């Protein structure tokens, strides 16, 4: 139970430190990707 | 001391409510805080600002002497007031 | 440059000065919450009759009665219970 | 009227009234009869809820008395995290209570929130009601287990509960670390935010200073990839922990969601209108701010003591400015007097720091917080912060001393703001931290009690600041009775 | 001496909410307490 919703943060956390990790273009994106679905991510979850 | 504190509270009895007076502890606390503060600064002060003061002494006067074994100075001179020319400014620069 | 041959161990100076104020604060009130069984009295009035009476009878240089009044106080200040019991004030 | 009638009118009569624990015995008595102690009384609460062959015996008992004391230890380390617990687990049960009332949504999809609450007059700590089995079976066995999974759970609520100060501590460390210019400046005006409103101090400045961030390390990404040496942006390491940071304060915002909070003459009089309502409102959300009434517990002794640890703080850093950073002999510091002006600077800011906060905790006016907040942030501002600080060789390399100073001032300029909220100095009763009057607590407070010059400061200030019928012998009879009583 | 602290910190307390009377009437209460040693032993006893 505790790997379902804080794997949940922890895939979240990992996928930005993964684009974060290495220097690349396509770093930025995944990191800018993560903000922008960090601030809904409470509601992604909650929507449908 | 009893009997005295005894006849000052019959001729002079504090009225209830006055609680205090703030004049009377200004005074008393000022003076007991320069007091101390003073003394506790007091030597931390004189040596911050105050503390003994280099003096320059120059040589005024400067002999020297060339002697060979134990025969004769074979040259002594010596000079003091206008031959001792102290640093100027731009000299100390220089050096 | 050279200053007159003040100022040799001056954290010594500095030391036994705070010392010495410690000194003088401990001294305002060592244990002086000791000595508050002598200042209750309402009127030590008798005390001071008896005292001036032990003085009379010295010039008087009566026999006894001296060291009679002399014990008295003495045990006066024996008791606090005897210190508190007619000094309560005339009502 | 009779000031003084009252000291000698007095009648007798009418006057008459109407763990460690362990380690204890074993340092004073054989360790052999402690462990007998200890499992004689397992099996008394077990019963209740219902010489060479010496020598190794000895041996064999002492190996077992440091598993059985390490044990001991962390059970007593592990009790002070349970205290942390209870005040977090006021908000975690009645977060569970009211999650199997949703529990009761889930099976039954209807919408009456009102019955459902009646399963479980509007406002009680306590909710003792129908309770459902798994909840019970799953804490029995919680509490049941426990060698190392007890401080991991500990970690836990630790950590849930704190919910704001690693961000302090990021922020501080950061810039501490490494300082330019943004990186510098946003602490202190997070600090005065932060530092307003318990209910909400920032209703959406979190996000600027987030934000900030993002945009900040995305320069730094393009910095990596001329004017730009101009700013006060450096080439150093890629980064050290600012993601964390930003998830922590992610966190944050979770955390407040999941317990809940937010986050002709017409025109002319509309248009001063609106100017007011934006402007003159502020000020009036700043005497809102000032009003009175706001209620938090009041410690001023925490205050105090933190104080004096920051001048011990203060005058340890003096040798490390000489060419000694040990705390060598006096000499070195007699033939020195390397740049001595600071260090009287401070020490007399520090001493009036004191004697400022004594008067605001007597008097508690509102002019004085304001003073104290200001003149900080200026002083620590001014005196530091740029190249000229840089005048003696601390650039980095020893510069965490005076930075440990800095973040020590930090935290009790925060705390101390913490109090300006709860205010209410005049309800007074002893420190709980003094009060738990632990043989540590006993041993700090007479260490304490032993400094010269104490006395007569404390009583002077209190003598002149206290307001009723008081003579100078009889408060200072008092601290001595304090003396002995304690 | 717990009696004496809670009366000591009541002197204080009332010093704070500062009312008139009970400032000396207390100091004056603690002040007999301590001219009978018969008194400093009479309820001090330990509690039973
Ligand atoms: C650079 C140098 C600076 C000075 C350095 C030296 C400092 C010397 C300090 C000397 C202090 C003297 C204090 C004098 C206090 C007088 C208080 C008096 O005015 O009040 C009376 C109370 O004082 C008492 O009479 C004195 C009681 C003393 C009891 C304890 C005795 C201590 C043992 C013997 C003295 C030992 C001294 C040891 C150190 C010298 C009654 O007050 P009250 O009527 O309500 O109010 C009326 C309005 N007043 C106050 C303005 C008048």
């Amino acid at each position: 139970v505790a790997v379902f919703r804080y794997l949940f943060w922890l895939v979240l956390v990992v996928v930005f430190v993964a684009g974060a990790t290495r220097i690349s273009i396509f770093g930025l994106g995944y990191l800018l990707a993560c903000f922008y679905l960090l601030l809904f991510g409470t509601t992604l979850l909650q929507k449908d | 001391i009893i009997k005295c504190s005894r006849e000052t509270e019959k001729k002079y009895p504090q009225p209830k409510g006055q609680k205090k007076k703030k004049i009377v502890k200004y005074g008393m606390g000022g003076l007991i805080i320069l007091f101390l503060i003073a003394i506790i600064w007091f030597p931390l002060l004189f040596m911050s600002l105050i503390r003994v003061v280099g003096v320059v002494n120059q040589p005024i006067d400067v002999t020297v002497t060339l002697k060979l074994g134990g025969y004769e100075p074979l040259f002594t001179m010596s000079a003091q007031q206008p031959s001792i020319v102290p640093f100027t400014p731009q000299a100390y620069e220089e050096l | 440059k050279v200053s007159p041959p003040a100022g040799y161990g001056i954290v010594g100076l500095y030391v036994s000065i705070v010392l010495v104020v410690g000194k003088f604060v401990r001294g305002f009130f060592s244990e002086i919450s000791h000595s508050i069984m002598f200042e209750e009295l309402p009127c030590v009035d008798r005390i001071l009759k008896l005292c001036q009476d032990i003085f009379l009878v010295r010039e008087t240089r009566e026999l006894e009665l001296e060291e009679e009044l002399y014990a008295k106080l003495i045990f006066l200040y024996r008791s606090p219970e005897t210190m508190i019991k007619w000094t309560r004030e005339r009502e | 009227l009779d000031h003084a009638t009252v000291i000698h009118s007095g009648d007798y009569f009418l006057f008459e009234s109407d763990a460690f624990q362990m380690a204890y015995q074993a340092w004073v008595t054989n360790a052999q009869t402690v462990l007998r102690q200890r499992r004689e009384r397992a099996r008394q609460e077990r019963a209740e809820q219902l010489g060479r062959s010496h020598m190794m015996q000895r041996v064999l008992s002492t190996m077992q008395f440091l598993w059985v004391l390490g044990q001991a230890t962390v059970d007593g380390l592990t009790r002070w995290l349970r205290a942390f617990t209870k005040h977090h687990r006021t908000m975690s049960d009645v977060l569970c209570a009211e999650r199997y009332l949703l529990t009761q949504e889930l099976l039954r999809v209807g919408e009456v929130r009102r019955g459902v609450l009646d399963q479980l007059a509007s406002e009680l700590l306590l909710d003792r009601r129908l309770h459902i089995p798994e909840l019970e079976e799953a804490e029995r066995f919680e509490a049941q287990q426990g060698r190392t999974l007890r401080l991991l759970r500990a970690g836990y609520q630790c950590v849930a509960a704190h919910s704001e100060l690693l961000c302090y501590f990021i922020i501080i460390l950061n810039h501490m670390v490494t300082a330019s210019a943004a990186s510098l400046v946003l602490p202190v005006l997070v600090f005065l935010w932060a530092m307003l409103t318990i209910p909400r101090p920032s209703k959406r400045f979190w996000m600027t200073a987030i934000v900030f961030t993002e945009v900040m390390v995305v320069t730094k990404y393009l910095f990596q990839f001329p004017p730009r040496i101009l700013g006060l942006e450096k080439t150093d390491s890629y980064i050290k922990y600012d993601l964390v940071q930003l998830m922590a304060l992610f966190f944050h915002r979770s955390q407040l969601l999941c317990y809940g909070l937010w986050d002709r003459r017409l025109q002319s009089f509309c248009v001063s209108l609106a100017q007011s309502f934006y402007q003159p409102l502020q000020r009036f959300f700043h005497d809102i701010l000032h009003t009175k009434y706001r209620a938090a517990t009041d410690v001023y002794a925490l205050m105090f003591l933190a104080d004096i640890v920051d001048i011990i703080i203060i005058i340890f850093g003096f040798w490390a400015f000489g060419k000694h950073s040990a705390a060598t002999d006096i000499a070195s510091s007699l033939s020195d007097d390397q740049v001595p002006q600071a260090f009287l600077f401070m020490l007399l800011v520090q001493f009036g720091t004191m004697v400022i906060d004594r008067a605001l905790y007597l008097r508690k006016t509102v002019l004085g917080k304001l003073a104290f907040q200001v003149v900080l942030v200026v002083a620590i501002h001014i005196w530091m912060f740029f190249i000229l600080p840089a005048v003696t060789e601390r650039m980095f390399s020893q510069n965490a001393v005076a930075q440990l100073w800095y973040f020590v001032k930090c935290i009790y300029f925060a705390l101390s703001a913490y109090q300006i909220r709860c205010g209410y100095p005049t309800r007074i009763l002893g420190n709980f931290l003094t009060k738990k009057y632990n043989h540590l607590n006993l041993f700090l407070f007479q260490g304490f009690r032993l400094v010269p010059f104490l006395v007569e400061l404390r009583a002077v200030m209190d003598w002149v600041w206290t307001d009723t019928t008081l003579s100078l012998s009889n408060w200072m009879c008092v601290e001595d009775i304090y003396a002995n009583i304690f």
